[PDB]
RNA sequence: AGUAGAAACAAGGGCCUUUU
């Protein structure tokens, strides 16, 4: 009896099972629920209104049967009071996105792309930090003859720059990268261009009439109209940097079966073609430049310190290389709480003439004159901001590989399948991918070459990222689908288009790859008119 | 072991599981206590011991 | 050129291509929403009928059985025809079975009892109502539990039912205590107190403590029941509704007569929460709960009535500013009344008619509902429309199947002729619309068979996985050098298992994880020229170091790992060749550095009045497992209390080790007495 | 006789005398009596 | 030692404060669970950036001072900073030169499931990586081999007994009857340096066979589950032959084989069947490897979806999955309800005999070897079946069964002339339903099976249905087809249910399941075979 | 100045909070 009673005892003791409810005695039989007073004053107050009490509502409940006439009888009722619209698309189509209107999108990237134009300088491996490149670029003199006007092309706050400038060479000469707090400084960082707190307690209506007090009028958005340069920054983007290998990789594995031999032939292929473009040298720009920036705020927080815009590359088949694209500084990165916020300004140069339009941002300088014979030079100072979040994904922009590298075998495996061959290298020579329009035909190009517009897509996805785009690319699903659709005579249909398109161009708002993308889906629309039915023109 | 059935069998024998199960039936109380009568009801086969 | 990406879709399958439109590559990115949702659900709700309660002397809008208002219902109401769910539920209960609800009950009961009080610590943020911010789930039930020690006496209970028991005699107490730098309240501060339910900005609820368990018991009778019916998906992912739509999809294009001909409706309803009326769910729990002990009867219809109750806080208030906008002030929400000339015209619109309503930074709700707190219950309710079968479809030769999950469904309409498919789904809507449940007629839309979407899983001949919902999870966690890479690696197999991702894929991810890796830990391969103070001393050391093959990832190593094996750590496989010496020393056991991972050296360990009571805690569990080796893994039981065991335990090992090992009698004395004083001492004190 | 801690905190009594007879024997054996 | 009397000066500190006295006092040993909550408790969202800014820190690292100064490595070897009197550095230190254990081969031991699965890995000889639509069920599965699964609370006394026995609970029933077991984990992990936690942990982890719910292709074994991600996905296949590695197949068939023929044995006693049947289970046991186990504990430990295990786990009392049988066939109710209706058969000219049927609509997933089908019954007839298998005659004979399970046709109604009253019952004195003879005739001959078949109508196949239609030979398309016979390709995925249902047995060996429904039966099994048992105990006259 | 969203930052406390 007693060995039984130990192990039914552990048995129970390791469920929580060993207690009166489960062993009550003979009088504790009676386990309920302690109702209390008010929370039954509140439950028979909960009682729809039909009923009064939680007794009625329980008698009716624990007793209702079903009376199928009475219910179809309501559901007709009610179907006949709501006359809900039906839309086969084919009868009313989809009219086109309607844009907003101002001028044009401008520049919102931290680092300039197209027009940056850098300065290069061989490798020294002891001297691989930031600094120590900074410095090594500084002493061969050329970054010292650099002298800007007091007079900018265009832009505002000229003279804060321009101090600024000559303080940041003046740090450099003394080998200490760290600015002195200024006016300038001071102003261009908004150190106590903070609000004041005011208390409520210590207020009244005479200190409200000493000062105006009302509620914060929030300036939302304003709209601007489809920007003109996008598709020159794809071109662009879309050709070769004279330099290879500038976003760093690991080394490849060993194989063993024929699989990882195949993986190991793909990866290859894709890596050669997409190290020599020119929008990986921005990946690499951004993932080197951001993590300097990351590795002060995290050091050396409450002095300005002074970190480079660089990268490393190599030179075609040879050596290594060192470019300088330009100079950033960042203010106080006192980021006490996640989402923080930290001002940061950047110089950049460049051999161009500044678009108004599009360069609103920057405050350009004409520097002198650069070899190559002799050019003029443009000082681009822009002022913009940073977050952690923001920093994190950009110094992890290198993702973008993975999601390319993931549709290109998506169809290359697909092709593959329906003929039960190796179709790889057959499909990524030959199979055409049209990439866009010249002289109102529809210019294709194999895939090996779209693989380029891919990856731009995914970068700046990484770049540009926001709610209205988030927006944006959620509420377009629709309209792909009804698209696939129509491309295969199925009779879709809709409740309220109108509604959606309206959704749609709510989200169009002062971002430029928004409003790009949906003037092509537009001219997608149109051009798969002429082959398709359900859009209007 | 999702019922308390399952639960009882652990230790106890399947059978006094169903003995105590169609007695809580008959009197109608809780089944929460088929592991209590069972419990009881094995101690007294097992104190037996024939 | 003008150059075009989606010029691909022109000739190209869209879902082979749709996860190209996912930005999913980029980061992601108050009380005028709070205002704006309680107005919204004021409104859906038609009726103005409004009673008085006496507990609160606050006006009280009933949100069931009483519709009005009837145009233009396409948009959301909010009213509920209680006759109409129960007549649903009674169809569902027939079509699963007699006595379908009470085994539910049954399983349910098998485990509300038993529950341990301490498993509502694992829960995400829950409001405190002693200091009235969010805080974790195990500060806030500490805190309460220490509030109930200093008012009446410790609680001795150990399980749900207890704990039940005493918030429900909480609420009836006059006065209650809690510790703080130790003010008291009365009876209705903390009846308000407790159902204030907060909110979190990720938005997301916060309810209190109090409410809590009741919200469990509900939640898991209404998983019970999900879980048998096989026309949801909410509880299951990824496979299982997968296979579950193509079983649902062969059993259509089976039952459906030639003249017939399928449709499909890719819906996502619309303001799921705000419409949804906790005293509907009263009422079906008190149907599903007419059969089993009056005890779940109580438990379960605790929780909507505190639901029904519940007041919701706003939160930071406005803020005012100047011109030039050089000052600055800050007012919260229980001043806003004051200063309601100094709002814009929209506020002051908004805010004004919920005066009444309005509390002390509150705004009593008698209805409604907020994201994840019932999610399962409105999946049941939902799920039951698509039993719903009557004489006029099958007259017509119609019917109507379909796969709700929360919020999102997909619906299959049949039928003989569009004139009666528009009908059919008319119908459907209606049959809705009586229970509140909506539809959205913007991002709800249909087609011919195969050709939908359930929960961002677009489906085809066949269903391309979306890929780009897992790109996140493609990063170094952070919590050592060891764990980090061996889980992205598991990470890539199960996204490889599971989305089907591709080989080429993986290895381009798995590459891309070793190369963070290396970074953020400053570690670099011995070949490169990535100079430093680590990686000169791994150099020097590394002619020494004979097997270069051996090395580990972190110590200068390279990568020995691929697609046919990651489903093994590094440390294995370079196990052979590891130098005799380096192994022994990077294995030794005890070392001062020293979950389907390795432990090696590289793991390393890298508002003052409560971390009191936490080194208190983690001092007695701290020396309870100085004793007992066994603590963790096996959860402690007995009848003695902690002294009692640390004592014999002690006393134990002290005549062991006198007995035999290096101890002389002397201080087996010492050591015994001194147990003894402490033991003395122990009681006396207290 | 002999007292022993066992497990955590579990004061028992144990003898040293075999005594584990077959439980499932004898309880089928007193269920098919009720039986008659 | 010492440290033992710091232990007791540090409770006599604890004891001389109030609180702490208090909450040790009071309440019970459980509660250090509880408290092991309350404290310690603080996440963080983003890890990875967590970890990023403190490794950049001057100092990132912890290490204790003891372990330092006994080490006595060099503070800074080359003016770096490995601690102020720690960096990352440090351990490289350490790693490269530094106080070496003793040996390092026990880790072979503790992680030796991964070792198993390297050691598995070398022995695949990789064939040759093809292209194809690969065709996938998505079902439940093992995806780790394992010797001698348990469950969590025999695992649990195993990890207490073989590492703390001084806190070892009362002695278990496990515990005393595999007593080998823990010799042997006992031996490897006794009087050694290790982090006991985490050979617990491992511990667990090995007995513990991963149960996923995947898409699979080809044969079903957890040497290849493990891997699977290697061998192919919706597009390609990496053949590989695997045949030869942790064979686990031919203890659970020598299990199913043995509990067939203990079945078959306690048939004979028409009154004590199922005493008998639990006599002769618990005076048998089979050896594993090097242990020799209980049958009867195989059998509870096993998921083996067979009748005859199905049966065992009944009569032990043992909770099975929610899983019919019909023969060598395998069913799954996915929907549906009905109640008994009896009906007569006349045998020949006019002979009645009583067969109940159900009467409700009620779909059910079905599966015969390399075939599987989701049919649907309503009121004594077959309303559709759908089946998406790969074989003719698989696809025939599941065709067949499922027709006899729902007992639609003429012939139930008026039973064929050959079937005679002598084989319809009583062949041991026990009746046997007109449904199992149907099955035994249609497996005596083929002949039968083709009239069965043209029982149920024949229709001409109509344009475009002709890829969706099934002939008499289970041709993929003809001109004329069986009626309402859908055929698709791709396996129908099986559906998934943690449910756990109670069933009792007849007297006759009739599992019913809290509901009429005949789970298993002893009459759908093979009739008999002669079997030589190897390493196998039957204790009984 | 700047960021971005449907609200917040534009340091906070009394002197403190360098290698892809």
């Amino acid at each position: 009896i007693f060995s039984f009673l130990a192990t039914a005892a552990d048995f129970l003791r390791k469920e929580n099972m060993f207690n009166e409810i489960f062993l009550p005695d003979n009088e504790e039989t009676i386990i309920e629920m302690k109702k209390g007073k008010t929370f039954l004053e509140l439950r028979d107050e909960s009682v729809p209104l039909p009923f009064q009490t939680y007794e009625q509502m329980k008698d009716y409940c624990e007793k209702f049967k079903g009376n199928p006439r009475e219910l179809a009888s309501k559901v007709s009722q009610m179907q006949s009071n709501i006359k809900l619209p039906i839309k086969h698309y084919e009868q009313n189509k989809f009219r086109q996105i309607r844009l907003p209107k101002g001028p044009m999108a401008p520049y919102t990237h931290k680092f300039l792309m197209e027009e940056a134009w850098m300065f290069t300088k061989i490798s020294d491996p002891e001297r691989s930090r930031a600094g120590e490149i900074l410095i090594d670029f500084f002493k061969k003199g050329n970054l010292s003859a650099i002298r800007p006007k007091d007079k900018p092309l265009q832009g505002k706050y000229p003279i804060h720059y321009k101090n600024l400038w000559n303080q940041i060479k003046a740090a450099i000469a003394d080998r200490t990268m760290v600015i002195n707090e200024n006016d300038h400084s001071e102003f261009l960082g908004g150190i106590g261009r903070a609000s004041k707190k005011i208390p409520e307690i210590s207020l009244t209506q005479d200190v409200i009439t000493t000062e105006g007090l009302k509620q914060s009028e929030n300036k939302l958005p304003e709209p601007r109209s489809f920007p003109r340069w996008f598709n020159a920054e794809w071109m662009w983007a879309i050709k070769d940097s004279d330099l290879t290998g500038w976003v760093p990789m690991a080394e490849y594995p060993p194989a063993d079966n024929e699989l990882e031999d195949y993986a190991e032939h793909l990866n290859k292929t894709m890596e050669g073609v997409l190290q020599g473009t020119n929008c990986a040298r921005e990946m690499g720009k951004c993932i080197l430049t951001v993590g300097a920036l990351m590795t002060e705020c995290r050091l050396f927080p409450g002095k300005i310190k002074v970190v480079p815009i660089y990268a490393r590359s190599k030179e075609r088949k040879p050596s290594e290389m060192d470019c300088l694209f330009g100079i950033c500084v960042k203010s106080k990165s006192h980021l006490n709480k996640d989402d923080g916020m930290y001002t940061i300004i950047t110089f950049e140069f460049s051999i161009r003439e500044p678009n108004l339009e599009k360069h609103q941002k920057y405050t350009v300088f004409e520097a002198g004159h650069t070899t190559v014979r002799e050019v003029p030079l443009y000082l681009y100072c822009r002022t913009t901001a940073l977050s952690k979040i923001k920093n994190d994904w950009l110094s992890k922009a290198r993702r973008c590989f993975i999601t390319t590298m993931d549709t290109v075998e998506t169809i290359c495996l697909r092709e593959s399948a329906k003929a039960e061959e190796n179709l790889v290298e057959k499909t990524l020579n030959e199979k055409q991918m049209w990439i866009g329009k010249k002289n109102g035909e529809l210019i294709a190009q194999p895939l090996r070459e779209a693989l380029r517009v891919q990856l731009v897509q995914q970068f700046y996805f990484c770049i540009y990222n926001d709610s209205q785009l988030e927006g944006f690319c959620n509420e377009q699903k629709k309209i792909l689908m009804a698209l696939e659709g129509d491309k295969k005579n199925k009779s879709s249909f809709g409740f309220n288009p109108e509604g959606l398109l309206e959704k749609i161009e709510e989200c169009l708002i002062n971002n430029p790859m928004c409003l790009f993308m949906a003037q092509r889906l537009n001219e997608l629309v149109i051009e798969a008119s002429k082959r398709g039915a359900k859009f209007f023109k | 072991s999702k019922t308390f059935a399952e639960i009882a069998e652990a230790f106890l024998e399947p059978e006094a599981v169903r003995i105590a199960k169609e007695a809580v039936e008959e009197y109608g109380d809780h089944e929460r206590k088929i592991i209590q009568i069972g419990i009881h009801f094995q101690v007294c086969c097992m104190f037996c011991d024939e | 050129m003008e150059i075009n990406p989606y010029l691909m879709f022109l000739n190209n399958d869209v879902t082979s291509l749709i996860s190209t439109t996912y930005p999913y590559t980029g980061p992601p990115p108050s009380t005028k929403y709070t205002l704006e949702t309680i107005k919204r659900t004021y409104d859906y709700s038609r009726t103005s009928v409004e009673k008085t309660s006496k507990v609160f002397n606050i006006p009280r809008r009933k949100f069931c059985n009483c519709l009005e208002d009837k145009d233009e219902l396409v948009k959301p109401t909010g009213n509920v025809d209680i006759s109409s769910l129960l007549g649903l539920a009674e169809m569902m209960e027939k079509r699963m079975g007699e006595g379908f609800f009470k085994h539910c009950v049954m399983e349910a009961e098998t485990e509300i009892l038993k529950m341990h009080f301490s498993r509502l610590t694992e829960g995400r943020q829950t409001y405190d109502w002693t200091s009235e911010r969010n805080m974790p789930a195990a500060t806030a039930l500490q805190l309460t539990v220490d509030a109930i020690k200093e008012t009446e006496g410790p609680f001795k209970g150990t399980t749900m039912l207890e704990y039940c028991n005493k918030m429900i005699e909480m609420l009836d107490w006059k006065e209650i205590k809690f510790k703080k730098v130790i003010d008291s309240i009365k009876h209705d501060e903390f009846l308000i107190r407790a159902l204030t339910i907060n909110t979190m900005a990720k938005a997301i609820a916060t309810p209190g403590m109090i409410v809590r368990p009741f919200s469990k018991i509900v939640e898991t009778v209404a998983q019970k029941i999900c879980e048998k019916l096989k026309e949801s998906g909410l509880p299951v992912g990824g496979n299982e509704k997968k296979a579950k739509l193509k079983t649902t999809v062969t059993s259509l294009n089976a039952r459906m007569n030639s003249d017939q001909f399928a449709v499909n409706i890719t819906g996502d309803n619309s303001k799921w929460n705000e419409c949804q009326q906790p005293e509907a769910y009263l009422a079906l729990l008190a149907y599903i709960t007419k059969d089993s002990s009056d005890l779940m009867k109580d438990l379960c219809s605790v929780a909507p009535v505190l639901f029904c109750n519940k007041f919701v806080k706003l939160g930071q208030g406005i803020r005012l500013s100047n011109k030039r906008k050089t000052k600055e002030v800050i007012i919260k929400a229980e001043k806003m009344g004051k200063y309601k000339n100094l709002m814009r015209e929209e506020y002051k619109n908004l805010f004004e008619p919920l005066e009444k309503y309005i509390q002390k930074d509150v705004c009593f709700l008698p209805g409604g509902m907020l994201m994840g707190m019932f999610n399962m219950l409105s999946t049941v309710l939902g799920v039951s429309t698509l039993c719903y079968m009557d004489e006029e479809l099958k007259a017509k030769g119609c019917f109507w199947t379909g796969l709700q999950s929360s919020d999102d469904f997909v619906l299959f309409a049949v039928a003989s002729n569009w004139s009666n498919i528009h009908w059919t789904i008319r119908r459907f809507n209606a049959v809705c619309k009586l229970i509140g449940i909506n539809m959205s007629l913007e991002k709800s839309y249909g087609s011919l068979p195969e050709l939908f979407e359930f929960t961002s899983m677009f489906f085809d001949g066949e269903f391309v996985s979306n890929l780009a919902m897992e790109l996140p999870a493609f990063t170094t966690a952070g919590v050592n050098e060891g764990v980090d890479f061996t889980a992205a690696m598991s990470i890539i197999k199960t996204n490889m298992i599971n989305n089907s991702l591709s080989p080429s894929t993986a290895l381009m991810a798995l590459r891309i994880c070793l190369q963070e890796f290396r970074a953020t830990y400053r570690v670099h391969p011995w070949d490169s020229r990535v100079k430093g103070g680590r990686m000169k001393i791994i150099n020097e050391f590394i002619k020494t170091i004979e097997n270069k093959d051996g090395l580990l990832i972190a110590d200068g190593g390279k990568l020995m790992n691929n697609i046919s094996t990651l489903h093994i750590p590094e440390e294995v496989l370079k196990f052979e060749k590891m130098d005799e010496q380096y192994r022994n020393r990077v294995f030794n056991p005890k070392n001062p550095f020293t979950n389907e991972a390795v432990v090696s050296t590289h793991s390393f360990r890298t508002m003052r009045a409560m971390m009191a009571e936490e080194k208190r805690y983690q001092m007695v569990c701290d020396m309870f497992k100085s004793v007992f080796e066994s603590a963790d893994i096996n959860p402690p039981i007995g009848a003695m209390s902690i002294g009692e065991a640390i004592e014999e335990k002690l006393l134990e090992r002290a005549k062991m080790k006198r007995d035999i090992g290096a101890i002389e009698d002397s201080e087996y004395e010492e050591i015994k007495d001194i147990i003894r004083d402490a033991k003395k001492a122990r009681l006396e004190s207290r | 006789k002999v007292r022993l801690f066992v497990g955590q905190g579990s004061v028992r009594t144990f003898k040293r005398t075999a005594s584990q007879r077959a439980a499932s024997s004898d309880v089928n054996k007193n269920v098919k009596k009720i039986k008659m | 030692m010492s440290l033992l009397l710091t232990i007791a000066k540090e409770y006599k500190r604890l004891c001389q404060d109030a609180k702490a006295a208090q909450m040790m006092t009071v309440g019970t040993v459980s509660n250090y669970t509880t408290f092991k909550k309350w404290t310690t408790s603080r996440k963080e969202k983003n890890p990875s950036l967590r970890m990023r800014w403190a490794m950049s820190s001057k100092f990132p690292i912890i290490a204790n001072k003891r372990m330092l100064e006994e080490a006595q490595i060099p503070k800074e070897h080359n003016n770096v900073a490995l601690w102020e009197d720690a960096s990352a550095s440090c351990i490289n230190y350490w790693n490269f030169c530094g106080p070496c254990v003793n040996n390092s081969e026990v880790i072979k031991e503790v992680y030796k499931s991964r070792f198993g699965r390297l050691e598995r890995r070398k022995e695949i000889m990789w064939k040759e990586l093809r292209f194809t639509l690969v065709d996938r069920q998505r079902r439940r599965v093992d995806t780790q081999p394992v010797e001698q699964r348990l469950r969590t609370g025999e695992i649990k006394d195993l990890q207490m007994w073989t590492l703390f026995e001084d806190e070892a609970p009362l002695a278990s029933k496990f515990i005393l009857d595999n007593y080998g077991l823990v010799k042997e984990m006992r031996s490897k992990f006794a009087n050694k340096p290790l982090n006991k936690e985490v050979v617990a942990h491992m511990l667990e982890k090995q007995f513990n066979p991963e149960s996923r719910f995947l898409p699979v292709f080809g044969a079903i074994r957890p040497e290849r589950m493990e891997l699977i991600h290697a061998l192919g996905g919706e597009t390609w296949i990496q053949e590989a032959n695997t045949a030869g590695i942790s064979n686990v197949d031919q203890r659970k068939n020598d299990i199913r084989a043995v509990c067939r023929k203990v079945c078959l044995a306690a048939n004979a006693s028409i009154m004590n069947a199922k005493s008998k049947l639990v006599e002769y289970i618990k005076s048998t046991s089979m050896r594993i490897g090097e242990t020799e186990r209980k049958l009867e504990e195989l059998i509870l430990e096993t998921d083996d979806v067979s009748p005859e295990v199905t049966l065992c786990k009944s009569a032990l009392g043992g909770q099975l999955g929610k899983t019919l049988s019909f023969g060598p066939m395998l069913l799954k109710k996915i929907s549906g309800s009905g109640v008994k209706v009896k009906d007569t058969v006349y045998i020949q000219g006019v002979r009645a005999v009583q067969f109940e049927y159900w009467s409700e609509q009620e779909e059910f997933y079905g599966e015969y070897k390399s075939a599987t089908a989701l049919f649907s019954r309503k009121e004594r007839s077959l309303e559709w079946i759908t089946i998406g298998g790969g074989i003719n005659e698989d696809r025939k004979r599941l065709l067949a069964m499922c027709m006899i399970f729902c007992r639609d046709g003429d012939y139930f109604k008026d039973a064929p002339a050959t079937i005679t009253m002598a084989d319809l019952s009583t062949k041991l004195g026990r009746e046997i339903p007109y449904q199992y003879v149907m099955m035994n005739w249609i497996q005596k001959s083929e002949d039968n099976l083709e009239a069965l078949l043209y029982s149920r109508g024949i229709v001409e196949t109509n344009p475009g249905k002709m890829g969706s239609s099934m002939g008499i030979d289970g041709s993929k398309r003809a001109i004329k087809s069986l009626r309402a016979v859908t055929i698709q390709s791709g396996k129908i995925d099986m559906p998934e249910s943690k449910e756990k249902i109670h069933l009792e047995l007849s007297d006759n060996l009739e599992a019913f399941d809290s509901s009429g429904r005949i789970v298993a039966t002893i009459l759908d099994l093979p009739s008999d075979k002669k079997v030589t048992f190897q390493d196998v105990s039957f204790q009984h006259p």
